[PDB]
DNA sequence: GATCACACTACC
DNA sequence: GTAGTGTGAT
């Protein structure tokens, strides 16, 4: 259910998909990245329909990144109409993220 | 003789005032202070030390003090000041001479904490006196509450200053009997404290004469200056910054930026089992922060919900981790490493690397070449010692000289170092080169430029060797040298394939070739380059013979004595046994040289010749075997050329060297004619 | 099997 | 500012 993102897919699958689209912007040697990746999983199955969960892993596409101002990671970026809709950065539970997504959609 | 020290108001080049001075004269043993308005006594003072045949002894008086008086005099009294240099013995020249082991701050210019090595007391408090008066000053000012300005303790005269003239004074003394107590250098049947000027200079080793005039005639050499073109340095700058930023722009195309941990306070600990996990970056955890305030908050983080931070890197062409994690992301396999596990990434590993996108392996000569010009714009414009930051306002560059600054008797320079510009066979050298040269001085009478006369020892090295290897093969080298071909000869001892194999090899042995880069001369490593000079050595009994009567004056690690006698007498100090016989030929040569430069600007002199801008002729610097002068006229460089062969043999012949000196001069415009 | 100055990165 | 690495010259 995730879509695997890459920079050059990026600004047709984010910027002018239609419906909301959560990023999130991981890489392999982080550790929070690793606790939240489960989390992803469950919660674009349990969303589908209504939301999509993408990838974008910033050491194989460092392009995209950079233009957002990333800081820390994982960062996840909520998309809507090709631009960011809210933003929360750090591993959350699957509660946190089901209260900030619900809340946001 | 009386033991002196002055305080001014500035460094040489801007001094206006004398603020103070004191005295010691061991004929009385007392101390005399002068003030202000004392000047004019004062150096009444010292010339009737002159008067009498005495000598006047300073700290680092040979670069300071005695310039700096002539200088003050004129400008203060409208008097002429010049103490003979026959007169005046410097006990920091001293201190160099017999420890030569040691290294020292050069009167503070250097951070001690830097220096290896221990540092002799007495000269550490002299070099220290600055930095210690400047805290008393500030202290006191501040105790005060007025504000301290950089410099300002130097301004005025006043009695703190006039406390620290004085100790001086005592500490050099200290100093110069603790050197003088060196039974090498100073017979101890013979009170050196209670001697005219001759009896100083004929009693004591030779070496002593010999430093003192290489440090007199030194300073004179910092204070001439090298003529320097800063115009066209201004645009070799400007050429060489945009093909910096070209390989740069073109680097980081290639290469692309990246992400790395950066900032993480916590460690990362497994959620689960709660283990350490001390290799993962490093965390932040939000200490505030959630969904809501509902309303909601749009703050970034969340209470309890960890990140790693992290930063954006470019790629940066200098810096040598960014080469080596692209290239192995492009699939290099490291070969060489470092004692701390670095793989090694200098040009010659560089020009190895093999990678199969065409695109990254020709980046690797972009990144090569970026290295390159970033020495070059270091060197010139932006480091710290660049030259652009200087060139005085005479349009002159006036580098310092420590005139025994090595253990083997060698000069050191620095600020900046004059003696490390790039040769016309490097990129970039014919343009450095001919920045520096007598052709940018503009005669003060006349208007037109000077020229330069550049005198080399010829091939000073070998010769060295051959005198020391005389005893052993009766001069059977030093005729080949000057008869025969010993570049041939030595080729035959080897093996190699060609004469100029022969050169690089010869030149190897001196320069710290070792085995790999030998047998990297026919094409090889290791084995062909430990069988070559096996074989060499085998053909050349004569430096094996050396060789092992060097070590026995040595060795027996156990030694015998940890020093060589120099051409002069002194000891030169052997770091390792296996050093012992390159530290006999580079002070050989070095002491030949330093003889050579003395006894060529005393017969210039002798010739009627002036030293000075204001003259005929003027040392513009000294680069181990070699000297670029200038000179007024084309029929002065000529004569300096020829003076300088006259000089060369006069010392060949001095020490009674066995093999023949020579040198060869060139006149031209520049340093890069020069060459 | 040499002597030495100095710059640039990375880290404190 | 220090440590590690390299390059500039003989
Ligand atoms: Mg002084």
């Amino acid at each position: 259910k995730i879509i695997h993102l890459t920079d050059d897919s990026f600004d047709t699958d984010v910027l002018k998909a239609d419906g909301a689209i959560l990023v999130d912007f991981w890489a392999e040697w982080c550790g929070p990245c690793k606790m939240i990746a489960p989390i992803l999983d469950e919660i674009a199955d349990e969303y589908q329909g209504k939301l999509t969960v993408a990838k974008l892993n910033i050491d194989q596409n460092p392009g995209t990144a950079p233009k957002y101002g990333i800081r820390g990671i994982p960062t996840l970026l909520l998309f809507k109409n090709g631009e960011v809709a809210a933003t929360k950065v750090g591993a959350l539970s699957k509660g946190q993220l089901k209260e900030f997504l619900d809340a946001n959609l | 003789m009386i033991v002196s020290d002055i305080e001014a108001n500035a460094l040489l080049e801007s001094v206006t005032k004398f603020h103070c001075g004191v005295i010691y004269d061991y004929s009385t043993a007392e101390y005399v202070s002068y003030r202000p308005s004392d000047f004019g006594a004062y150096l009444d003072a010292l010339e009737a030390e002159v008067a009498r045949g005495g000598l006047i002894v300073f700290h680092n008086g040979h670069k300071y003090d005695v310039p700096a008086l002539t200088k003050l005099a004129k400008l203060q009294l409208n008097r002429e000041f010049h103490l003979p240099r026959e007169n005046c013995i410097d006990t920091l020249v001293l201190s160099r001479l017999i420890h030569s082991n040691l290294k020292d701050t050069d009167m503070g210019l250097l951070r001690s904490g830097k220096l290896p090595g221990a540092l002799e007391a007495w000269g550490y408090r002299l070099g220290e006196m600055k930095g210690e008066y400047k805290d008393d000053f500030k202290r006191m000012l501040e105790e005060q509450g007025e504000e301290y300005v950089d410099g300002m303790e130097w301004w005025n005269f006043n009695e703190e200053m006039m406390d620290y003239n004085v100790q001086d004074v005592v500490v050099t003394k200290a100093l110069l009997e603790k050197l003088l107590s060196d039974k090498h250098y100073f017979p101890p049947e013979i009170d050196f404290t209670d001697v005219g000027y001759t009896t100083f200079w004929s009693e004591s080793l030779e070496a002593v004469d010999i430093e003192h005039r290489a440090a007199w005639l030194l300073a004179k050499q910092e204070r001439n200056g090298f003529p320097f073109d800063t115009k066209a340095i201004e645009e070799l700058y400007v050429e060489l910054a945009a093909r910096r930023s070209e390989l740069l722009r073109k680097l980081t195309e290639t290469f692309g930026s990246w992400y790395q941990p950066k900032g993480g306070t916590e460690m990362f600990c497994h959620p689960r089992t709660g283990k350490p996990l001390p290799k993962y970056p490093r965390i932040k955890t939000p200490k505030v922060g959630g969904i809501f305030k509902c309303e909601l908050d749009t703050r970034e983080y969340v209470a309890g919900a960890p990140y790693t931070p992290v930063e954006h890197v470019v790629f940066n062409p200098s810096s040598r981790d960014h080469i080596q994690k692209k290239l192995q992301e492009a699939g290099w396999v490291p070969t060489k490493y470092t004692d701390k596990g670095a793989p090694v990434v200098d040009d010659e590993v560089l020009e190895g690397v093999r990678v199969d996108d065409p695109e990254k392996q020709a980046a690797i000569d972009l990144i090569k070449e970026y290295l390159m010009i970033q020495k070059r714009i270091g060197q010139s414009a932006e480091g710290d010692k660049a030259w652009l930051r200087y060139v005085a306002e005479d349009g002159k560059i006036h580098g310092s000289v420590n005139p025994n600054g090595a253990v083997t008797g060698r000069a050191t320079h620095a600020f900046p170092n004059l003696a490390q510009i790039p040769g016309v066979r490097s990129p970039y050298g014919e343009q450095c080169r001919a920045a520096f040269g007598a052709e940018h001085h503009l005669d003060g009478i006349t208007g037109k430029p000077w020229v330069q006369a550049g005198i080399d020892a010829s091939g000073l090295e070998l010769r060295c060797l051959a005198h020391f290897m005389a005893r052993f093969d009766n001069g059977e080298y030093a005729h080949e040298i000057l008869n025969g071909d010993i570049h041939t000869k030595n080729q035959i001892a080897a093996e190699l394939p060609t004469r100029d194999n022969a050169k690089t090899f010869i030149y190897g042995f001196l320069y710290g070739a070792g085995d790999e880069k030998i047998g990297q001369i026919v094409g090889a490593g290791k084995e062909r380059g430990k069988e070559l000079k096996k074989k060499f050595l085998e053909n050349t009994p004569a430096i094996a013979a050396l060789r092992e009567s060097i070590q026995q004056t040595l060795v027996e690690v156990k030694w015998k004595r940890r020093w060589i006698k120099g051409l002069d007498g002194r000891k030169v100090h052997v770091r390792s046994p296996h050093a012992a016989l390159n530290t006999l030929l580079q002070s050989a040569g070095a002491l030949i040289c330093k003889l050579w430069i003395i006894k060529t600007e005393e017969m210039l002199v002798e010739k009627g010749l002036k030293h000075g801008w204001d003259g005929d002729f003027a040392y513009m610097a000294w680069v181990h075997d070699e000297i670029q002068v200038g000179c007024r006229t084309e029929e002065i460089a000529q004569v300096v050329i020829e003076t300088a062969q006259e000089a060369m043999r006069w010392v060949g012949d001095h020490w009674n060297f066995r093999c023949l000196l020579d040198t060869e001069g060139k006149m031209g415009p520049n340093w890069a004619i020069c060459h």
